[PDB]
Order: C-alpha cells, then structure tokens, then sequence
C-alpha cells in the first residue's frame, strides 16, 4: 500500500492504483515570467494544500450522477476558503480522490472526470441557470435521468446523456478521468493542474474546474448484500497562490 | 510590456478624412476648390493639437465617388468617368471655369483618375517655410499687432481643385471627393493639454467654456 | 464645483471623529469622470487596453501649522467599496503624516487577473476602489484656519502601456468647422 | 525585406520600427 | 523621511526617533533547536505580517490611560485572526506604531510601553478579573482616574498610579517603551520579539504582551487650538507561526 | 544661496529646485541653425538681467493672472529698446514668482509657462483684441465666471479652461512649479527659446505666456495680515537681436 | 521564405 500525504492528511490508495496526472502536468507555482500581479502572493502551504473530505452521496440503483464546481466546493472548507474570501485573485491545482468500496457480490461502474470550464446550459433557452443551481458548496448537485422542461426558468438542463453541456456523455473521456469499476476498483485519484487562459483568476466568480461522477453501468447486487453504497469525494488544493489582499467578501 | 503602439508615428500615422466636397457633371462652373487646412475636422485636429510643433511628410488618399442625379432622358448610359485633381500652390493661376487654361498643369501637379480603380495616393514632403509646422500661433499677421490673430496668419498651403475630365453626359452625375491625410515620418515637440471644449471655428481657438469633467454625486460615490 | 477650480480641491477639516473617509473613487483611469479627463485618461481614451501602475500624488495645501495623518488605501475589487477604515486597512494602504511630508506619492500596483484591462467599463476587468480615511484628526493651533484643501495628481509609472489605437469619444462634430 | 522604389524620401513607408 | 513596509502596508516615520527594538532582540522565527511541536508551521507571511490599525481613541485633558491585550487585539482582524482561530499554537513578534499628532500650540506627553505578561489585579480581592474587563479587541480598555470600588464583583483595579498591576507606574520604564512628547514627537515605534517561557503558546488563552499608553503630562492648549487630539495604534505581526491545524474556535 | 545675473542678484534660495524648462538651458543661436545673415547684437549684461514687473495682490477671490512675455518686458529698459530697434529677436528667460505668507496662512498657486498660448474669444466669430490679450507691465486677470458673448473682442477668461479650451488641471504639461505657502516661498523656471523658427519678431509673436493660477485659495484667520502680494521678476537670457533699422511700437 | 509586411500577423500560416 502507498501513502499520499498532504499536510495533516494521508490517503491510502491501493498500491497499483493509477494516479491520473491531468494533462500530463503536475501542479506548480506561478513563474515570474508569466505573472503580472505585482503584489507578493500568499502561499499557505500546509494549511491550504491538504485533503478536505466533502459530503458523501449515496449511490442507488437509479442514480444518474453528481457534480461539484471546485472553487465553489472548497469555498467553506477551512483556511483555503478563508484566503479565498480575503484575496482578489487565486490560483490552485487539485488532488481529487473519489472513494467507493463495495463487495465482491456488488457491481457497477462510475466515470470520474474533471471538466475544465464546464459552462452548463439552461432549461429555458432564453435564460442562464441560477447561481444556486450551478453551485452546491460541498453539496453535490445531481444529474437527472430525464429532461427538465422549459418551465422552471432558471435551472440546469441536467439530462445525463448530454452532461448538461450539449455533448455526448460518452465523450467526456477527453477530459482527465478514471473509472471506478466495483469489480476491480476502490478509488480514483486525479491530480489536476491549473487550467485557465489567465495566470490568476477570482475564485468566486469563475469555477475553473468541475468534477463529475456519472455511473455508466448502474449498481446492482443480490438480496442480502449491503444496499447502501456511499461515494466520498476528498479534494486537496495544491500549490495554491493568492494575490490582492483586501477586505473579505460576503459571497 | 512594449509601448510600441503609443509612439507618435503609430498615433498619427493613420488615414483621416480632413475634408470632402462635391461637384457636378456639365453644370456651368462645376469645379470644386478647397484651401488646404487641417482644422476643419475634429478628430485629426485634436490628434495634431496634442502637440505645439510638428514636422512630417504626408500620405494623401483621395476617395472619389459619384452618383446619378435625376434626369428626363430615356435610358441614360454612363460612360466611365475620369476626374482631375489639380494643386495650385499659393500664387499660381486659379481655374475660373471647368474649361480653364489653368487645368493644363504644365507645372502644377495634378492627378487624373478613372472611377472603378484603386483610390489615388500621393506622398508629399515637409512643405513648411519654418523648421516645423506650427499648431498654434500666439501672434498677429501685421507688425502693428493688428489684422489677424491666430494660426491663420501662418496657414498658406495653396488650393486644391476638382473637376470631371469627362463631361456632357446626357444625364447628370454628382461626385464627392474625400481628402485623407496620413502623417509619415513624424516629429513632434512641446506637448500641450488635449482639447476639452468642442471646436467652434477652423481659423481660431475660440471656444465656449465647458466643465472640467463629468459629474458625480459625492466624493465617496462609486 | 466641476465648472470651477473647486473640483480639484479635496476638502479636509479638523474633526471630532476618526475613520471618516475623505474621498473614494473607482480605479477606472479611462472611464470614470474623476480620471478620464486627466492627462492620463485623455491618452487612455485613444486606446482600448491599458496595463500598469498609477502614481497618485497627494499634496496638502493647508497652513504650515496644521498637522495630521491619513490612510491612503487601494482596495482591489471583489469586495464592495471599503465602508470603514477597518475594511480599507486590509488592502494596500499607506499612512501619510501631514507635517513631515507635505506631499505623498502612492503607487497603485497592477493587481489584475489579466495582463491588460479595458479602458472602458467592464465588470470582468475590474480595477478596485481608491479610498482615503482620517488616521489622526487634523490638529490646528489657535487663530489659523481649521479647514484646508488637498490636491490630487495622476501619472503613470514606469511599467504602463496602452494598446489597440482607437478614436476618442470626447470630440464630436456635425459639420465642417470654418 | 524592405526596398525603397522611389527617388524621394517622402515616398517611403512609415518609420514603424 | 523614512518608510517602514510590511505586506500591503507602508508607514511614514521621521528619520530621527528610531525604533525601540524590544529587549535588544529583533523578531525571528522559531528554530528546530528550541521547538517541541512536530507539525510543519503555517507562515502566512504577507497575509499575516502587515500593519493592522486598531480603533482610534480621543486624548482629553482628563484621560488617565489606555491598554490593549495583544493576541486578543488583532484576534478578529484579518487573516492573523483567522489563523489564530484555526490553529492550537501560535508565535508572533510585533511592530507597534502609536501615532498622535498635535500642533506647536499643544502640549502633553504619553508613555507608550509594552508589558510582557501583564497580569492585572482585581477590585474585589476575593475574585480574579473578568475576561471582558481585561480584554478588548478593537476596543481599547481604559485605566481609571480613581480607585475602583471593592464592591464591584469582577472588575480590574484600573488605578493608573499602579498600572493595574500593584506596582509603581513610574517604574514601567523597565519594560520597552517610548515617550510621545507633543513638543518634539508625533509617533513611537516599538518592535517587540516573542517573549514567553515556552517556544509556542495558544493565542486565545494567553495574551503574552500588553500595550499601555499612559499620559504622564496631560494634554493642554489655549482656547482656539483644536480640542480633539486622537491617538491611533497600528500593530503589525512579524514572523508569525501557527501549529496544530484543527477546527476553528469561537 | 543666490542667482546672480547682470547687476541683479535675487537671493530667494533654500536648497529647493529650479525647473529648467523642457530640460534645455537657454543658449545662443548656433551658426548651424541660423538664417539671418547679419551679425546679431548681444547686449548681455544690459539686457540679460532681472526686470521685476508690477506686483499683483492675491485675494481670497482671485482667479489667476497671466503675462505675455515679450510684451511684458517690451517697455522695460534696454531689452525693450533693442526690441524696438530690431526686426528679429531670440531670448530665453529666468522667471521668478515670489510670494510669501506666514505659517498661519494657507493657499497654493500654480506657476506655469505656456509656450504658444493662443487664447479664444467670447464672441466665437472674432479674435480677441490686442489689449485684451496683452498687458504691458500689467498682469491681465482671469475671471471667476464665463464672460459674456455680447462682448465683441474679449478673451474667454474662465479660469477652468485657461482661455485655451483645455483642462486647467492639465496645464502641468507645460513647465511649472507650485507655490504652496505651507512649504514654498517662490517658484523659478528657466525657459529656453521655444519657437518653430530660429528667430522671430518680438512685437508680433508672444512666444510664451506666464500663468499664475491659485488652485487652493488664500485663507487665514482674523488677525493675520490680509494683503498677500505676488511679485514677478523675469530676466532675459542669451538675448540676440537681428536686422537693425528704425524702431516703432 | 520572404515576408513583405512588418507585422508577424501578416505572415502566412505555419504549415511547414
């Protein structure tokens, strides 16, 4: 077995389990060459780059999927969130560890993907979804197995087979991803780098990434096998930087 | 990083319509004329007036467009129209009619351009008597401190005449020549505040006073 | 005041309170009325993009006997305009003691998500808010005026550049001037 | 590559560099 | 014509009255030879080590004096306070800048002192003072012009001539200090190092330092001279360290 | 310290700093730049000396003052005499604006030197009168309000546009200093020859225009002396005159 | 290759 240690935390991730390192890039700190913000950043290090375990969700035989926006997922988690409120600009990578364990007598398969810039569409084509609909602080917002109607002016068109992005759900594999096949898998680990067109961005106004966990083969199990299979997401900021110190934000 | 696009050359070296006038086909005296100044248009004038003394060559682009005017004949056929633009330096003979001898341009430069082709263009040197063009002149024309006050005691750049070389068409055609200046190889001195009040006259600085800036409610307003 | 020199005068006075913001404008050098007609703003209005730091020089034109202290603060965007000196004090701030320094220069740094910002107003390219507060009330002796004025000056720093030449909205025409 | 075709300096392009 | 810069902030001082550097020690970080906690320490640097300006107070002709408890002064002010809430152990030095300006026609003199371990006494000798009485964050607590009554159940014996510590106020000069004499001075700056018997301590339970501003010669001025002379305190943590990340504390 | 030139030796000095125009110290015309083929007259000491013009009073309401430079020293001494007798002239200047108040006074003046200060009219269809633009040894004054259109030949003296249709708060581009009575006693500007031609006639063309505009008004408590004057002292520098002939104003 | 224009944006595509 192996030990992934970030600050006060330490994960146990099989031994042969493959860590998917984003687009081949390991998160690193900003270089003086590509920067413009003239104020010296704050690098919390141990206090920020650590494993925050978000809320777990239940995988049931009909579950369509779950998703989290990342900057707005760790917004309420510790000193990461505090620096997030107090600074105008931020920059972060992540180590995402999605854990699900069943028994030999269970079956199922989840796609765990990291969509950068997951701009989602609305149910009413004449409106954009609302902040609460797109965002759930450590409270996974759920995909749906059905189309939501034109009614409900400000909701996300959560039909899973379009991933709420107007694409084929079967093509999300271009984004860094793993599969949790209960037959042979216990967890998925993805190390995402800073993905953005600008060197630093605000952490409340822009969710640079979006984690999605979508069961492609549904859970099933014989009578007697434990029927409550939870999935627990644990994300860790990596090489976090903040610039532009100021008042906090009511966001 | 680089301040390249903010150099004076980049700032001023873009074509700008300084004036445009009209003339008619047969008419009677259907020729156009323009005393050359740079103060009739607002945009170019302000850009130049950000400095007190300038020095540069010029790129002249002429955009000449014609249009059919109403007529009483049956199916008027337009043959291709050619135009002549003549420059009369200060002191030269001046066309009094469409068929004047001055149009012979033995010495006076002039362009002959046929419609439907690339706009005619001409570069011209630094034509000043002094060692720099003057944007402002805090003086008079007469040594008795009388006569004229301002930059129109300096402006003497000659006249620019326009005519149809084609003529007599069974149907009338009205043409519009648009002159465009583009300073090349520019040298500027003594910057001065940008113009604040709207321009009022081309021959003087005369202005109607206006406020310093736009207004807000309170000093803490955001 | 705008049609008089009183526009350039920042009123300051001896007070019973503290904090007490003296002025506050957004950091829109090319858009807001405070700055767009400055020398710097006039130049910025002929370009579309801008980037760099800004020199805000404050000169105290009160009596030689007046003393005091002020907090000049630049609060980057993201949070509303600082409401009290406590809030303004977290962002970039400077304690200016009027008495040793008749003049004080604040170099507002370039803290932006992008390499450049729009000269025109856009909530994406936000610049922040510049506020001033009383750090220590203006103390004045007897038989000299307790209310004074301050002058503000704007310039560009050594790392300031503009881009995408364009026409200014300030000059307008409807006929050929003659 | 920039070659000047005209005998007069005023005919040249701008001093952009 | 001097400037002291820390983080996003910058203070203006005359190039005459120097900084009183604590007990001859400039603040530094803990080294692996004096430490006991094993966890790597958060050192927020620019976000923490910056000039936090506390609330201003008014100096009047009758004012007896003021004091602040240090760890519990910036406790709710910015990321210093946030780290303070989220960590079990902390360690800091300070740069304290007391700013007061009057005119040539004013007069007065303050003692600005930094008392390490300013354990204060009670009015009722059978009780220990109350935390709210001893502590004020962004709310300077005040010395008294008179003895407070024994009747008061849980109050601090704030009689200025004893500094609330049962000592001679005229001997507080043993602690690092400066004088703000309005005739010759406008501010005082004291750079205090971490003073404690242990390498680190909890920042809520123990206020290892206590600032005191006591006017020894009171404010005075003729009619016409400005009557409102405020005193503003501005403290900046220096070489801040935090250990033992945990759930936050009220 | 002191600044001594041609029999005149103003001493107003306290470290401080002289604003040297556009970075150029006045010098005589080089043979490389000249065209007038006749040999110039360089009076030197007799002309290059401190002429102190009439003083003006700074009032709590004063809007500002201006002087046209050649026609400010036009009547002052041998500078004026050579000016009358020669067709062409060329000079730099050292301008010293002196104002002193007390510690109990407050106010601030902008002292700027505008090259080519062409000024506008109130009636937009004519140019101002010579006497309206010019005041021999008599500072002409700006106004607190817009002047009337009906006035046939008057100068639009509303200060906030400086009589040039510009932003008065942007006059700092021209060489300038501030006289902040809190910290200042005078302003000294050394201006070089500013013109498009090497030499010009000194009656027909006022190459420069000094402007003193109070940005923060004078104020003082009851008792402090209420009469605060401003005195202008200008000295030609490296004066040259060409084309000797008859003279006339 | 030979470029006729002073600005790199004026050049042909980078297909080789």
């Amino acid at each position: 077995v192996r030990s992934i240690t970030l600050g006060n935390s330490t994960i146990t991730t099989q031994e042969c389990a493959n860590v998917v390192v984003g687009y081949g890039v390991w998160p690193e700190y900003l270089k003086d060459n590509e920067a413009t913000a003239e104020d010296q950043p704050t690098q919390p290090d141990v206090a920020t780059c650590r494993f925050y375990t978000l809320e777990s969700v239940q995988w049931m035989k009909n579950s369509a999927g779950w998703w989290w926006k990342l900057p707005d997922a760790l917004s309420q988690m510790g000193l990461f969130g505090q620096n997030m409120q107090y600074h105008y600009l931020g920059r972060t990578g992540y180590t995402i560890h999605v854990q699900c364990n069943a028994s030999k007598f269970h079956q199922g398969c989840l796609l765990v993907v990291c969509v950068p810039e997951a701009e989602m569409g609305c149910s009413n084509l004449n409106n954009t979804p609302e902040f609460a609909e797109l965002s759930g602080g450590d409270t996974a917002r759920m995909f749906t197995d059905t189309q939501i109607g034109e009614t409900n002016s400000k909701k996300v068109q959560t039909a899973v087979w379009n991933a709420g992005m107007g694409v084929g759900v079967g093509n999300l594999t271009i984004y860094p991803h793993q599969w949790i096949n209960l037959r042979t898998n216990n967890s998925a680990t993805i190390v995402m780098p800073y993905i953005n067109s600008v060197p630093m961005d605000n952490m409340f106004r822009h969710n640079n990434l979006t984690l999605m966990i979508i069961p492609f083969v549904p859970l099933n199990y014989s009578e007697g096998s434990s029927p409550y299979v939870p999935i627990t997401v644990t994300i860790a900021p990596m090489c976090a930087e903040y610039n532009g110190l100021r008042l906090a934000s009511s966001q | 990083h680089s301040r390249s696009e903010s150099s004076i050359e980049n700032f001023l070296c873009r074509a700008a319509c300084v004036y445009y006038a009209t003339y008619t086909n047969n008419s009677e005296k259907g020729y156009a004329e323009w005393v050359i100044n740079t103060r009739q248009v607002a945009q170019l004038r302000r850009k130049l007036e950000l400095f007190t003394y300038l020095r540069f060559d010029l790129e002249l682009t002429f955009v000449i467009t014609s249009a059919q005017q109403p007529s009483t004949a049956t199916s008027v056929d337009a043959p291709v129209q050619t135009h002549q633009i003549m420059y009369v330096p200060p002191g030269g003979p001046v066309p009094t009619k469409v068929t004047d001898y001055a149009w012979q341009t033995s010495t006076n430069p002039s362009v002959f351009w046929t419609e439907g082709n690339a706009p005619p263009r001409m570069s011209i040197p630094f034509i000043s008597i002094g060692n720099a063009y003057s944007c402002f002149y805090d003086g008079w024309t007469q040594f008795s401190r009388n006569g004229v006050y301002g930059i129109n005691t300096l402006n003497n750049m000659g006249t620019l005449y326009m005519r149809h070389v084609n003529e007599a068409g069974q149907g009338p055609i009205k043409s519009t020549v648009r002159i465009y200046f583009k300073p090349k190889h520019v040298k500027a001195w003594v910057p001065r505040p940008p113009r604040l009040c709207q321009y009022e006259k081309q021959k003087n600085v005369n202005f109607t006073p206006t406020g310093v800036t736009t207004t807000r409610v309170g000093i803490t307003t955001t | 005041n705008v049609n008089s020199l009183k526009a350039y005068q920042i009123p300051v006075q001896s007070n019973s309170d503290n904090g007490k913001q003296v002025f506050g404008f957004p950091l829109q050098p090319g858009a807001n009325g405070v700055l767009n007609r400055t020398l710097l703003g006039e130049i910025l209005n002929y370009y579309t993009h801008w980037s760099g730091s800004i020199k805000l020089t404050f000169m105290f034109c009160g009596s030689a006997m007046a003393t005091g202290k002020f907090l000049l603060a630049y609060s980057p965007p993201g949070a509303g305009v600082p409401k009290n000196r406590k809030d303004a004090m977290l962002g970039t701030h400077v304690i200016w003691d009027v008495g040793l320094q008749s003049s004080c220069v604040l170099c507002v740094p370039w803290i932006s998500q992008t390499h450049y910002r729009y000269v025109v107003e856009d909530e994406y390219t936000a610049a922040g808010y510049i506020t001033c507060w009383y750090q220590t009330n203006i103390v004045v002796p007897a038989d000299v005026q307790s209310s004074c004025d301050i002058l503000c000056f704007v310039s560009a720093c050594n790392d300031f550049s503009v881009r995408m030449l364009k026409d200014t909205p300030f000059i307008r025409q409807d006929t050929f001037y003659q | 590559t920039n070659i000047n075709y005209y005998k007069d300096a005023a005919s040249n392009s701008a001093n952009r560099q």
